[PDB]
């Protein structure tokens, strides 16, 4: 209720050039060149039309992508307010390509059987299946990658909410893909943050952020009567937090797939790295920290940049959220801006 | 809600709605009263098992493929080309239907 | 030498000094030779060690 | 959006004015971002450089040097195209036109030179004003790079010839590369100059390392680490190429300079950096060929 | 919106605003008393010397 | 709600912090028994007079 | 060592109804509970500070369910302390930072109980042995 | 979800009337919660509640600087142009 | 625009403050993405590794790490530079001051370089507070990649060390249009040349595959074109090892369906194709001029837009 | 056990005032819901 | 300064300040009273080259 130091609040509690712009330009006439010498329902309708008034009186920090998919893989309801959705593209190549780009000594028939088998396990018509969730990868590779039961706690989450078959079928696909030189990347690009699903039966319409900040979305305590919002890594198993040594800078968020090429029999590792390095410096630090280079070709990891967390500090690690009965180390990331980035792995 | 689309700006209106059946028993009943048409020719098309694969084949590979194309020869739904592991089994499409 | 117990604790000193005021003891003062503690009773000793 | 308004020339035939009306949603490369530009500056007759119409390489050079702008509204006596490079990223959704494969809900379309597909198909000639427009094809980056490399390889086989690269399976149906006929002779004649810069930069790269490695590590940690991870890879390739080939630090180092440049000039031409992305909404999510597709400025 | 609900959320949001203003205006009074020290300790030599 | 000091320099600018916590009341119940004697009933209730 | 003891902890929650510690005014902010031997020893030598023998302590606080406290426990099933004032202020704001409201009433009843208070540093504190007063014959151990 | 249960109070003040009388145990599954109480049952009389027994906020204390010890060790003047200023010079002749 | 402020410490003599006034439009490398920063984190004294100033191949590796920021405006107590590696999201096009003998053109991607010419002015000593500022030289990526190649090879050939007599080729001199450009030849440091050599050697190996041998078959065929086309004649530089390399399938086809040609291109294109980028810092900006001026004179301000 | 959560309305009309001002969040789990917000969050509205 | 932010809108408050010493010579002074803690462990680590 008013301050002592007035000048700082008129700007805080709250153009004239555009007013002056039309003033010389538009106010001026015939220039240029010169010559010498109905209680509630009614209220609602009126407001919708009016809303079209204000929004049509004017006119960028947000982008929404929207898509319809099935609930076979993925599943919006199990997931929450802040979640990574990864797209999956063109099931048509049941290893059709396996024919090529597959080195000899490879039974390229593995994918077609692994994958077609996946379909039997879980036709084309009304919709297609895209949108793999971040969650569903953590469980599929849970037993594959390094930490178990912090990792398997995520697997308990998906079997009880999202089927262990599909996880196992999809894991067989990841093994078969990493086998034949068709990788999980060059598939599964980043899609968004999962604003609102709107599902019906086996169908889902998923809105999610193409890019822009997350926290500024549907917001509220939670989006709709669900819970809060966050980009919680979902693993104390994922959220490899680099910058063991660090100085304040905007943390960055990348997506890395680590593989095993007969060292472990086509290992799939999927996690997120959070440190301040611009992609030209991440390839170096990815060379270190990794002994997965086993030739036992030489293409160990492939990474794309999700975006920025233009504040270092929100990196909460919580093994504390329920997506049904199951509990998961959950790391909360406070504030995120999404830069989709591109996939770079040459080596 | 407004979202900018290709060569335009798009307003989507939505309305939240919810409903309960007020009745403790059965309050609506439906009666079929007549048939417009059959929507299906009510005819003879067989099943062709060579469209799917659940079944291990004959072990003579000549007896196996001599077999398949003797059945698949003219089928009304015979497969179109050798079964791709993906896509669809591809029933052909005839040029007219009645 | 347990490492079933030493690991299972938490690391925050805020709490470890208050549970050092009242930590259930592993012994009993009710026996003639000091015994392991019977399940039913808790001593609430101090025990900095 | 920063619209730039291209000025249609003087009187054009009624069938030509209808040719332009159908060009809305097509990518134009505009030499400078001046608000007022001519049509002749955009037309393919303005890509001439050495006195000739540019080949597929000469094009890909120009596509990397001028600014592509999608056509938003075509008006009689004006074309309004909004440059892709200007403004904030992820904004200014402008509609494209899909040509060939689907353009699913993302994937960052690259605008690659037209000849890679039916050559003259898309020339869109305007006879009244005597100019022509070749619009690049909007293909996704993974597929655009797969194709442009796919055709160079075919070109190499063709260079000296005595498994089909051509059949392509994309999405639902097998895509076709070859238009057979003499189109290949027209396609292969325009990739002729791109194939050579590719053949040269390889043959000049190997022989330059195969001479340098044995003419280095023989003059520390260089030696040990080099031969360490190069076991049966670099050295084996050394004996094998030196087997079917011939073998100077001073010409070496001065040729290592001239190659190192020419190389990265091809990496720039090639890799077809994406101009835009597709981010749809309240949309089909797959844009069928020949259908306008939403698109945003940065990948 | 026009529900009585949209109003109490706003009133709650004003409550958060002018609570941060009062907190960052008192920051220049706390920051002045703090910055005095720094500039006094910068010009002071130890008594021993 | 916590106060802050305004720093000058390459010190990252601090903004107010707020703390919401919620402790749950611990529960308990107490006992005692004064139980009565048989004959004493038959006196005080009359019933034996 | 006793100023360390007595100033270690940190105050909380001003309670006006608790005009619990006093003597000639000057509220008491703390309690030292000891054994009876330490209190003795301590109070023979050391801290004998003494504005004691009298304290005017207070009397019991009360909480009940009335008005809309019931309806919402019966229907719906929840309860909130002092929903009258809470509901009144929250609603008064719907028409009509510095939230001082709190709650002020009673200035309770006091007595004179023979207490023993001491001044440790600058503070008033009760000294309480308690073994005799309560635990004496009760067969209970002394905490 | 497991049903929240039936609300027995607010069933005492109906908002309406059921116009039929049927055996509803037949229609058992048309509902989220259902119970048959033959005569009387102990569950009709259950009541429970959970409460918030206080809210303790914090008054942020404002220090003013002029009222302190430290303020006697300086001369504080408001010089609003100090942003536009370049050098501050003071000269002493002793 | 996520601008990073940079605080000018204490007072730098009125002559020093006049020196910073003309540093707007120049480039700074900050060792973080920050909001609060100190003036001394940007200075060339921060480029100093343990005890030692990096050479001119050491700076490229230092400019590899950290973030280029172009100064937008300079205020009495702060310097505003928006970190192009991140905060490049402006509707219009931050100004880059061309500092170079060179000239931008329009559309030229701009990669930076430590100052490297024979005649140069990148000292900017500020005496009030001990610190200095070397501003990188913006330059078209075609030219900046020719330079890095010169510095790499000069550090390498010297390292053999060329056995042969003491008179080596130039490698210290360029041409951009006309205008001979003489690089600074001064010091080469083990570690700076090692990494540059290490990654050069490393990547040129990965660009060799099985299908590559199919291409090496074509060297005799190239020289057939050396001589009967005027192009392809020009392609082969006079000092072409390939020419000296000719002065073959080997069967060994693994089942015939791999397509090693295609796979050999992809492999070469990744590792060897991207060498300007790994040896040096890749362009993040490209000249764009709205007014339709089609070049940028040396010393002028180049309107610049995001990545090529 | 997914503990309770801070009741925002009930705040605004405090039943008392905490005298000690200290950096909370050291004494983290003395509470079964602790939330630390910085300038402000999305979750209070 | 508004300057957006990621996930919100910041407002930075600032203020230019300035100060001089009015002492012709040796004003203030500082002494040391006692040592809180040693910090560094005071002993026994080599220097590895």
């Amino acid at each position: 209720t008013k301050p002592l130091p007035t000048a700082p609040m008129a700007w805080a509690e709250s153009s004239p050039r555009e007013l002056a712009g039309h003033a010389p330009l538009r106010r001026v006439l015939r220039p240029p060149i010169a010559r010498r010498d109905t209680r509630a329902t009614r209220d609602d309708t009126e407001q919708a039309v009016d809303k079209i008034l204000r929004g049509a009186r004017r006119a960028p920090r947000y982008h929404l992508t929207r898509q319809v998919t099935l609930t076979d893989l993925c599943q919006p309801n199990a997931e929450r307010a802040g979640a990574l959705l990864l797209a999956l593209r063109h099931p048509t190549d049941l290893p059709h390509l396996a024919r090529h780009r597959a080195p000899p000594g490879r039974q390229t028939e593995r994918l077609a059987e692994a994958w077609g088998q996946l379909l039997e396990a879980s036709e084309s018509g009304c919709a297609r299946a895209g949108l793999v969730s971040f969650n569903f990868l953590v469980a599929a590779c849970t037993a594959a990658y390094d930490a178990r039961d912090a990792a398997e706690a995520v697997r308990a989450h998906i079997t009880t909410n999202y089927a262990g078959a599909r996880l196992d079928r999809f894991s067989e696909c990841l093994r078969a893909m990493v086998h034949t030189h068709v990788f999980p990347h060059e598939v599964m690009r980043f899609f968004g943050g999962l604003v609102s699903w709107v599902t019906q039966d086996e169908l889902a319409s998923v809105t999610a952020v193409c890019s822009g900040p997350q926290e500024a979305t549907h917001t509220g305590h939670p989006g709709r009567p669900c819970s809060a919002v966050t980009i919680p890594a979902c693993a104390f198993v994922d959220l490899d937090a680099e910058l063991c040594l660090g100085g304040p800078g905007a943390a960055f968020l990348y997506l890395v797939f680590t593989y095993r090429q007969c060292r472990d029999q086509e290992l799939c590792c999927v996690y997120v790295v959070k440190s301040q390095l611009p992609p030209r410096g991440l390839e170096a630090a990815l060379e270190r920290l990794f002994g997965r280079l086993r030739i036992t070709t030489c293409t160990y990891a492939a990474f794309a940049e999700l975006g920025v967390m233009p504040d270092d500090s929100p990196r909460c690690l919580h093994r504390t959220e329920r997506f049904g009965a199951v509990g998961v180390p959950v790391v909360i990331l406070e504030g995120v801006v999404w830069r989709p980035g591109g996939w770079r792995a040459c080596a | 809600a407004r979202h900018e689309t290709g060569g335009g700006v798009n307003f989507t209106l939505t309305q939240p709605r919810g409903n309960v059946d007020l009745g403790v028993g059965y309050t609506a009943v439906a009666a079929t009263a007549t048939v417009r048409n059959p929507v299906t020719d009510m005819g003879n098309l067989p099943q062709n098992f060579y469209l799917g694969r659940g079944a291990p084949p004959l072990l003579d590979n000549a007896a196996a493929v001599y077999l398949r194309n003797a059945v698949v020869a003219g089928n009304r739904l015979g497969p179109a080309q050798p079964l791709p592991v993906f896509g669809c089994a591809q029933v052909p499409r005839r040029a007219g239907m009645d | 030498f347990t490492a079933a117990d030493i690991t299972a604790k938490h690391r925050c000193l805020e709490r470890l000094i208050v549970e050092t005021g009242s930590a259930v003891s592993t012994a009993t003062a009710a026996s003639d030779v000091q015994f392991k503690r019977p399940p039913g009773c808790r001593e609430l000793v101090e025990d900095p060690c | 959006c920063f619209e730039a308004d291209i000025a249609i020339p003087s009187g054009i035939s009624r069938p030509d004015a209808a040719a332009l009306q159908r060009c809305e949603g097509r990518v134009v490369f505009l030499p400078t971002i001046r608000r007022q530009l001519a049509l002749a500056d955009v037309a393919h007759e303005s890509f001439v450089s050495g006195g000739v119409s540019p080949d597929t390489l000469g094009l890909l050079l120009a596509y990397r040097r001028r600014f592509p702008a999608v056509i938003t509204r075509v008006l009689p006596t004006r074309i309004v195209a909004c440059p892709v490079d200007l403004g904030l990223t992820h904004a200014g959704t402008v509609n494209l036109r899909n040509t060939s494969p689907v353009d699913l809900c993302n994937g960052d379309p690259v605008s690659l030179v037209p000849p890679v597909f039916e050559g003259q198909a898309t020339d869109v000639r305007l006879e009244s004003l005597d100019l022509t427009l070749r619009f690049p094809v909007p293909l996704p980056t993974p597929l655009a790079r797969e194709i442009v490399a796919r055709l160079v390889a075919r070109g190499i086989r063709d260079l000296n010839p005595d498994p089909d690269l051509n059949v392509l399976y994309y999405n639902g149906a097998r895509l076709s590369l070859v238009a057979d006929v003499q189109q290949l002779a027209s396609v292969n004649t325009e990739l002729r100059s791109l194939v050579l810069n590719m053949v040269y930069s390889i043959t000049e790269g190997t022989t330059l390392i195969l001479t340098l490695i044995p003419r280095l590590l023989a003059l520390g940690y260089v030696n040990a680490l080099l031969q360490m991870q190069s076991v049966t890879r670099e050295a084996a390739q050394l004996i094998h190429p030196e087997a079917p080939m011939l073998m100077r630090r001073l010409p070496l180092y001065e040729a290592l300079v001239a190659w190192l440049a020419h190389a990265g000039q091809l990496g720039d031409i090639l890799a077809l950096a994406p101009a835009v992305r597709v981010c749809t909404f309240d949309g089909a999510a797959v844009v069928q060929s020949g259908d306008m597709a939403p698109v945003i400025r940065y990948p | 919106d026009g529900t009585g609900i949209s109003l109490h959320r706003q009133l709650r949001a004003i409550q958060q605003l002018a609570r941060n203003v009062q907190a960052v205006l008192g920051a220049f009074e706390r920051g002045t008393a703090d910055q005095m020290l720094h500039v006094l300790l910068e010009k002071a030599p130890p008594l021993a010397l | 709600h916590q106060p802050l000091i305004a720093r000058d320099g390459p010190h990252p600018v601090e903004q107010p912090v707020h703390n919401y916590m919620t402790k749950v009341i611990d529960r308990r119940a107490l006992n005692a028994a004064f139980s009565l004697a048989t004959e004493a009933i038959a006196l005080l209730t009359g019933e034996a007079l | 060592w006793l100023v360390d003891l007595t100033t270690a902890t940190q105050p909380s929650v001003a309670v006006p109804r608790l005009t619990h510690a006093d003597t000639r005014g000057r509220p008491v902010d703390g309690v030292l509970v000891t054994t009876a031997a330490i209190k003795q020893r301590l109070l023979q030598s050391f801290l004998k500070v003494e504005d004691t023998e009298a304290d005017v302590p207070v009397t019991y606080g009360e909480m009940v369910l009335n008005g809309a406290n019931l309806v919402t426990a019966l229907v719906m099933g929840k309860a909130v302390r002092s929903l009258d004032d809470v509901g009144r202020h929250l609603l008064d704001m719907q028409e009509e930072n510095r939230e001082t409201l709190d709650e002020l009433e009673s200035a309770p009843q006091t007595t004179r109980v023979r207490a023993d208070l001491v001044a440790i540093g600058d503070r008033l504190v009760f000294l309480e042995a308690l073994e005799k007063r309560i635990y004496a014959a009760t067969n209970v151990p002394y905490p | 979800r497991d049903p929240p249960g039936y609300r027995y109070a607010a069933a005492m003040v109906p908002t309406g009337s059921i116009l039929s009388t049927i055996e509803v145990a037949s229609h058992r599954r048309l509902f989220d919660f259902f119970a048959r109480v033959r005569s009387d049952e102990n569950s009709l009389y259950d009541v429970e509640f959970d409460a918030l027994l206080g809210s303790y906020c914090n008054t942020l204390s404002l220090v003013r600087f002029l009222e302190l010890g430290l303020s006697v060790a300086c001369v504080c003047t408001k010089f609003p142009e100090l942003a536009y200023m370049n050098e501050g010079r003071v000269q002493f002749e002793v």
